[PDB]
């Protein structure tokens, strides 16, 4: 008579590592890197906008492809690569740093800054901004002299944040093609822009010349921004070639932003992604892409590492 | 027409349980599975799984642009600082595989040797070890008598008398 | 009235170290710790913890500002950094501590193993295991030959007639 | 006869967690997350000033604030939120960099750059920059014209570090509230101030303009810094709305800056500081401040992380 | 003139081996050593010793300068990254080289106990535990007995009869 | 009869450490940290060029110190410490970002633009590029006005990119010691340069002004580089003070650079370098320089840490 004692084992064995061996065999394990990729953006149960052609700056000046998102509210924001925040040519200063903001702002408020001009044009329009007729950006005003050539008077305009949160503001810094143009727009003589705060002091002049053709045009309006603390105050100082703001923006919220190039799905629920998609996964790890952001899994080089959910597999003696 | 146990070789007949009992007497063959020990295994290896499952409430948004690359300097700082980051995650998540991977097999060893330790000391003196993982009983054990020592109500003063006659001569 | 060692439970009562010796004789039941089993558990758990207690010697100063907050991009990227590296050392603190504790509590169910063999070795053939810890012995000792166990001075040779003889009938 | 092998156990056991389990029992165990804080500033054995009202940067110009730390000399440096390194509206270019090298510099050594004037004013003073009656910066020179809109000269004034340490050199730039004060000021006429060194090279144009009232004063002063080699030169050549050295900083040796708003103790000896006080502990991490500074343990997530310093703790069977 | 196995010594002449048998009998005092337990052991170290010499494929350029160096703020940034970062893999350089020679340290003594323990089921009841790592065998062994032993070709019921003899009385 | 089992032992212990212990003895240990330094650079195998005392930026210009350097190519760049990217005394803006373009280039593979003047001298040399005689930067054309104190004409030059990766393009602001000396070089009246492109916009003015003699001249070119994408142009629109480029830069492919003061070595392989030398080790940590680069094992803080290779050794009691 006889007893003995024993444990299981397949012939269905899966190699893993340890400390000692590599690739010894056990009875069951699972995977801990995730490399299965939703190619959407799962959105269910997070307010989403998909600017699609409209760039996240571009909301706050506002050219025509932004007209929709002048005062968008999200959970989750999506830049898409066709994106511009510009159709009059040119860029913003400290352009990333402006966008983090955004991009967790909950959206913005806008709200008029209340700037009334004298002697002076505002109708300022470019082809480039083509909204039924030629137009300019929705939330900026193009001042210029009154007629050709004329002297553009020294102004000032101030505005006070009367509100609990930081206002963001904006103005442009309008470059001619050539000092012609510039005098033709807004008399002669040098322009000096300045701006003044209680924690921000800077100036600006323009720099007139030539330039390659973008959509057409050879000029350049490279916009400012800085954030109005409550209570406090900005003020313009100027005689020409400046690209005055028209509203202030305010920051809604929180929310998260990301970058991508695949389509939005309300009925999926996600938390992790990435420009290729979203990632879903109780897995410690992934190796989809470095650069994910939101709440994810870390990322790692190994595409796969195995952990062992069961015993050594020892092949029984035949 | 033998059987053993462990040492040099699993049972892929064991398809109800993690370990198991395997005897022969007159009545012939059994293998039956080991519920206790089986589950503590199971158990502790779960626990583990549930352990790399906690996810992170941590957050962490954009800090660089695939559209519109940012300036040199600073992005080749944040390359740096990333890549330097994901050579740390790589080496933690290969070594904490292959360190839980070391102690899930070595407990599931650990509970095999209790299991078989724990028959050894139901049957006193009235076995002896074959050294494949089997105990030779030195009496006449059925299938009830089997059935006592696998739910631990095998008492060794009831064979005593017949197991040490044979066992001494 | 019975007695019983490790294997389904502790000794709430024993109070003076961490192993120890339980026997009922003829004199009573007596409760005595055992020191060398003890203080190598002992030395053996501090030794983990002046391993944490190593200080660095690395200084780090001030890299942003929370009067006046610094630029964004620059700011952000800093906060990154930080909530990264404050990622590392949580997942290290947590693999640590739960790494040390697997470790500590083996250690001591060694240190029990060890003693306990030592145990047997020392009662060679005269007595016999009865699965909860404990040892029947099948001869007479008294409170002094019980302590000539505990201070490793029994000789097994001066009571095996005696022991064989109640063993085998 | 019976013998029986045993281990301690208690009905006080304390949970801790491992690679399988979570939350099993064991007979003792000990915390790894510091979480005491001592709500001071321990400073025994380290020479500490608390600059208060004084800003950092205001030890090199000088305003009536930091006149007691002209020269300080110290091992650790404290910020204080009430601290401004101005008393005349403006702020510092490059000024966290700058506090980042005077944290560290065991304080400052001043010496007289020897710059002499002609057929010009120096004492320009201000109300903002009260000290018994209207004053300005301390180690500064505020230069003027002569009478009212009168020229003011070109000059040029060069300084050599005859030292074996890098000076520190800080020079300002005014931007008045009109160009009608800049010329009552400095005269007509566009204003540049250059400066020039050897590995350095810069320029500055002031930016007159109306600015928000900061103690009732709309002009703004904007410092410049730069770190002079040994025996090398800085040369500065200007014609008005120049802000000028009396003397440079010399970095004594080395130190540790804070910020906090805490008091301080001599009696506490402490090397791990944050903003709510000091933090003491031959634990490897705490869960207090990340921001900590110093000799710290390492910040975590968790508020407690308890190692077991005893066995498995089993209950007797009764 | 007494011989002892493991369990407080090892021994210095064992220049062949790791792990060995050491006999004394009527021919005198032999000493050899074992082969695949000192292949196992040998085997799972050279095992760990691989694993570190896994090279990276992670490139690193330079982020900042020594001949020139770089702005303060963006330079002491670097500088506060690259500290965090040699902070960890110190830490992680400590940790892993403490616990895998810890690991080491006790899969050798897994191997000296499994190498015992196997000889303890091949001598069966023919022998008995002295305590020092070493079995009193209770019948004659000549060298060619004992190399019996060695290469696990002793059969047990060979000796049965005149070891049980000697063991009773 | 007896049998005993045992295990090897040794006089010759080496100390270990453990989670428990630390100085446990076993039999055999080897070392995880590397020291061992190779005082050389191990270029086998890799293309390697030497720059010497041409500064990695003068490649691009071309003082005198990098003709051999124009359009070189290599797997390993090394600058050297006695380099200079300057004859004539000046700086690049944002140098440190284009160096570490440079350094993974693989080299530069120059193209002329093809710019024609008229009116104007492009012979501008001086002592301080002595090429033969007086000279100036190879690639490099100073422009003049054409007698003395005579008017530099208003110009404008343009270049676009015909190749499929982005060109290097690299201007020069010449700053005069006084306003005298560059009235004598490029005429009265302000000067402006203005540089052009389609996603670069950006302005220049000189600063004459006194400074230091760096090389006998207190005269500073300050050099300008921005990346032309494909089919995209840049436009140079100015009036005097301006240093023009002749030729482009394109990067030949991919390599790594390093800062060196040891020799090269073309018989020893290696990959992993430092200013003192090349790391060659298959241990996974080293405790030679933190800003190692290649592929390097991990810097760590300590010297030593000695892995267990043996069995833990306990001594034969005699
Ligand atoms: C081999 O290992 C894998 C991984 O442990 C085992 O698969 C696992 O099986 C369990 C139960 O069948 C799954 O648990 C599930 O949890 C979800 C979420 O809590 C629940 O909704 C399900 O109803 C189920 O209870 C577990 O997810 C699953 N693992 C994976 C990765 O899917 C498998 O059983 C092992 N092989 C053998 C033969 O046991
Ligand atoms: C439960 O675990 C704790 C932690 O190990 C034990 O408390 C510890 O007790 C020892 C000795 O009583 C303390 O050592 C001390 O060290 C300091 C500094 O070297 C010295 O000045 C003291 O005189 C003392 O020797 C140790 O600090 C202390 N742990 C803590 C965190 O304070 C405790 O003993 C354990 N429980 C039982 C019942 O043993
Ligand atoms: C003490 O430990 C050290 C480290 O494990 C042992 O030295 C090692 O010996 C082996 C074989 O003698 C060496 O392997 C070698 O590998 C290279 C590259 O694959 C090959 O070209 C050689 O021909 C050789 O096979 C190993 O490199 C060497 N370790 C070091 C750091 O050099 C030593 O044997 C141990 N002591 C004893 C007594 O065994
Ligand atoms: C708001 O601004 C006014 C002046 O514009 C100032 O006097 C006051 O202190 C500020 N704060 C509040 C709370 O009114
Ligand atoms: C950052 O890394 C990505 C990954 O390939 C690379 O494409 C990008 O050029 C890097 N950033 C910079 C500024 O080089
Ligand atoms: C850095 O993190 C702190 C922590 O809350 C946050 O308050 C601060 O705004 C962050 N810095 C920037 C520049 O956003
Ligand atoms: C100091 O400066 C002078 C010129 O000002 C220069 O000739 C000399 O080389 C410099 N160094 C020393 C050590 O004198
Ligand atoms: C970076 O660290 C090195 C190491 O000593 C130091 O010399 C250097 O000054 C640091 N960088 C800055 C910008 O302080
Ligand atoms: C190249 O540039 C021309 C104008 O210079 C433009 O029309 C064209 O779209 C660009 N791209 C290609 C591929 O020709």
């Amino acid at each position: 008579d006889k007893i003995c004692l024993g444990h299981h084992a397949v012939s269905n064995g899966t190699k893993v590592n340890t400390l000692t061996e590599r690739g010894v065999e056990v009875v069951n394990a699972t995977e801990t890197v995730e490399r299965t990729n939703i190619p959407r953006i799962c959105s269910k149960g997070k307010r989403t906008v998909d600017l699609g052609q409209c760039g996240l700056l571009g909301t706050i000046t506002g050219p025509p492809q932004c007209d929709q998102f002048l005062e968008f509210s999200a959970d989750l924001i999506i830049e898409r690569r066709e994106g511009s925040d510009v159709c009059y040519p040119g860029k913003f200063v400290n352009e990333e740093a402006l966008r983090q903001i955004l991009r967790e702002s909950g959206g913005i408020d806008k709200e008029a800054m209340g700037f009334t001009y004298s002697g002076i044009r505002t109708n300022g329009a470019t082809s480039a901004c083509r909204r039924s007729g030629s137009s300019f950006y929705a939330e900026m005003k193009w001042l210029l002299s009154n007629t050709d050539n004329a002297a553009f008077p020294q102004m000032t305009k101030s505005y006070k944040n009367t509100r609990k949160s930081p206002a963001l503001i904006v103005w442009g810094i309008h470059h001619s093609v050539s000092t012609a143009e510039q005098t033709k727009l807004y008399g002669s003589g040098n322009k000096l822009v300045t701006v003044g705060s209680s924690n921000y002091q800077q100036s600006f002049v323009p720099s007139p010349g030539a330039r390659p053709q973008v959509n057409g045009l050879s000029g350049r309006i490279d916009f400012h921004w800085l954030m109005l603390n409550p209570n406090d105050t900005v003020t313009f100082s100027f005689n020409g070639a400046f690209i005055a703001p028209d509203r202030a923006s305010f920051l809604r919220g929180k929310s998260m932003g990301i970058q991508s190039g695949v389509q939005v799905d309300a009925n999926c629920e996600g938390d992790c992604y990435h420009s290729g998609g979203t990632i879903i996964s109780n897995l410690p790890f992934q190796n989809i892409d470095s650069r994910a952001v939101g709440k994810c899994p870390r990322y790692v080089k190994q595409r796969s590492l195995l952990l062992a959910t069961g015993m050594k597999n020892v092949p029984e003696i035949p | 027409g033998a059987i053993a146990g462990f040492i040099e070789n699993g049972w892929e007949g064991l398809i109800d349980g993690w370990y198991g009992f395997r005897h022969q007497n007159a009545q012939g063959e059994g293998t039956a599975a080991d519920y206790k020990s089986t589950q503590s295994a199971i158990d502790q290896i779960t626990g583990k799984l549930n352990r790399l499952i906690e996810k992170t409430n941590q957050q962490f948004e954009l800090i660089d642009n695939e559209f519109n690359e940012v300036e040199k300097q600073i992005g080749n700082v944040i390359n740096w600082t990333r890549d330097s980051i994901t050579e740390v995650w790589s080496y933690n998540a290969e070594l904490l595989v292959a360190m839980e991977n070391q102690h899930t097999i070595d407990l599931a060893d650990s509970e095999m040797d209790k299991l078989y330790e724990r028959v050894k000391r139901q049957l006193r003196e009235n076995a002896e070890e074959d050294g494949t993982g089997c105990f030779e009983i030195f009496h006449k054990c059925d299938d009830d008598c089997m059935a006592s020592i696998r739910n631990n109500t095998y008492d060794h003063s009831k064979y005593r008398e017949e197991a040490m006659q044979n066992r001494i001569q």
